[PDB]
């Protein structure tokens, strides 16, 4: 469970993200594809080259989803409810990849926020991203 | 992988007693039942909305046989599982877009199945030896992903 | 989330696991220790030689914990409150290992209960052991 | 682990400019903080009750210099990581009783630390290179477990 400091911690870290959403989210996806190629099996229909339009627009979607989650950190299962549906019924992504992406998100926030990524904020973000993965994978079976 | 002789001995022996037309369909069948998200890659096989639907499905049994056939090829070539499954690795990856993590799940489901088909004969050390085998296989199939 | 069918499949399949709880639990410990030697790192004070009394001893405590969980399948997080406190603050076992043990409990039930280990009961017990582990790792951070 | 020659270059080039005493304390510190259960192996270090307690903690600082220094030794032997860390592998197993999965956790914390420190320089391909490296070190340290 996300402690009080967890929510505050994530709110301040994610805030600093600001309007660099589709940018950070697209970097995280790209970091994930290159570092864990197996995650590419799920985007066969995508143009996965550097800076493609599909990743960009898709990175913006993941980044916004996380921003909504942060604003609803108290009730994530309700806000991500619709998304949990998609990933569980259609996309059918293996739960292992959720960790791979969270890690790539951590690395992007780390590489863009030299000041905001403290050990505590780092610990709180990891927890937060693991809670979002938990929800996105709740309805699998 | 790295199987000692007592291991390659334990494995080959038990495998010989394996029902080539039943164990494969069973492993693949239970994969789709226990990890339903894997049903995604076999929507061309028809009804899979239920345990008796997936299990009793003929394409499931017939394809599971193909899969076990490939596995047999592994329990002979433990010294070079990669070359043996190289081609398949490239297929699953380039044309089939299958997350190699599913190779790990199926390996473990196979162990449950072997345990179920052999009972007490599937002793802990025979299990251990079979854990290395299915790990080796899923690893060799994931080897050409990119 | 364990559906109604899942709860029945477990209560029903775990019933036979009842008598031999000590034989089954210890066998599942042995299979784990042998199939996954890294798990042994958590029992350095134990005598892990086959047939050991500690393994058999602890084997029964784990099976008896699982029997109790089954009985309180609807009150899982609370029924295991003190067992999760233990794992989280005292034992601090890395969450990946629970998956290893769970697979071994499934192999042990497969080997002993062919009649009851049906594809559906197989799925239900997997979901059951998965949530049991989720509760046991809930207070880690 | 297969590091493409340019990955080899990238790894060695980024590492030549790394403050090994600063990165070690930081990585071990953050592992202790982010996955606090890892603290179970260090009740000899003292105060670890708060993020600050950890990161400032001189034992945690000193020890990290040791971990990363050993780590550097591996980077000079990408060709033989198993042999390089074999002695340490036996020690972690027999004497320290450390689950090897903790190695993987640290490898990914070390990546987060390298990104934090290098910023944009830690490009996606540079991360990709280092992901291989940390995985290789982790496998190398787990190699002598039994
Ligand atoms: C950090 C958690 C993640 C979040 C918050 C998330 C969020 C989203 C969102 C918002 C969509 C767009 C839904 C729509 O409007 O159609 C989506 C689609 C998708 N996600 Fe995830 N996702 C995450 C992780 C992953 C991972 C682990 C994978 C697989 C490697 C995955 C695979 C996909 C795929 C295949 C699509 C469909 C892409 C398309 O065809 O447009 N997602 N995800
Ligand atoms: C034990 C590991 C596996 C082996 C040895 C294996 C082997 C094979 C083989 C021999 C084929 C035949 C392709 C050909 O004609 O050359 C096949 C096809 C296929 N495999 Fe696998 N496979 C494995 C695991 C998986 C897993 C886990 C999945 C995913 C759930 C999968 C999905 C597929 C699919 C979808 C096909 C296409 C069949 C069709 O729809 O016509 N395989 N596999
Ligand atoms: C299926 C999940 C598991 C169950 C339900 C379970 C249950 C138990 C229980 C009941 C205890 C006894 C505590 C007491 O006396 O009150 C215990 C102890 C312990 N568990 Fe678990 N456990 C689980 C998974 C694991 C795993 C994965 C490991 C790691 C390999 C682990 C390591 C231990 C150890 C070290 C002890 C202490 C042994 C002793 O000193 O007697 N447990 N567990
Ligand atoms: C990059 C991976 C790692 C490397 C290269 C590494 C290397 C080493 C080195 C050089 C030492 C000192 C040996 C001695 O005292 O003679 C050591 C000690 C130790 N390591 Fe690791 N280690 C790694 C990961 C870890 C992790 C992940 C843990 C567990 C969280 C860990 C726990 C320990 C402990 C407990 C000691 C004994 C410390 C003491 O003196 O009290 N190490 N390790
Ligand atoms: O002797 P090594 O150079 O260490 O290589 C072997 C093996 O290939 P061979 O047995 O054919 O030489 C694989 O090396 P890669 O091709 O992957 O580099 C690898 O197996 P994986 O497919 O599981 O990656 C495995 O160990 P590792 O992968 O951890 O390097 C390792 O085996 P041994 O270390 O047991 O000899």
């Amino acid at each position: 469970v996300l402690s009080p400091a967890d929510k505050t911690n994530v709110k301040a870290a994610w805030g600093k993200v600001g309007a660099h959403a589709g940018e950070y989210g697209a970097e995280a996806l790209e970091r994930m594809f290159l570092s864990f190629p197996t995650t590419k099996t799920y985007f066969p229909h995508f143009d996965l080259s550097h800076g493609s339009a599909q990743v960009k627009g898709h990175g913006k979607k993941v980044a916004d989803a996380l921003t909504n989650a942060v604003a609803h950190v108290d009730d994530m299962p309700n806000a991500l409810s619709a998304l949990s549906d998609l990933h569980a019924h259609k996309l059918r992504v293996d739960p292992v990849n959720f960790k791979l992406l969270s890690h790539c998100l951590l690395v992007t926030l780390a590489a863009h926020l030299p000041a905001e990524f403290t050990p505590a904020v780092h610990a709180s973000l990891d927890k937060f991203l693991a809670s979002v993965s938990t929800v996105l994978t709740s309805k699998y079976r | 992988v790295h199987l000692t002789p007592e291991e390659k001995s334990a494995v080959t022996a038990l495998w010989g007693k394996v029902n080539v037309d039943e164990v494969g369909g069973e492993a693949l069948g239970r994969l789709l039942v226990v990890y339903p998200w894997t049903q995604r890659f076999f929507e061309s096989f028809g009804d899979l909305s239920t345990p008796d639907a997936v299990m009793g499905n003929p394409k499931v049994k017939a394809h599971g046989k193909k899969v076990l056939g490939a596995f047999s090829d592994g329990l002979a070539h433990l010294d070079n599982l990669k070359g043996t499954f190289a081609t398949l690795s490239e297929l699953h990856c380039d044309k089939l877009h299958v997350d190699p993590e599913n190779f790990r799940l199926l390996g473990n489901v196979l162990v449950c199945v072997l345990a179920h088909h052999f009972g007490k004969e599937f002793t802990p050390p025979v299990q251990a030896a079979y854990q290395k085998v299915v790990a080796g296989v899923a690893n060799a199939l994931a080897h050409k992903y990119h």
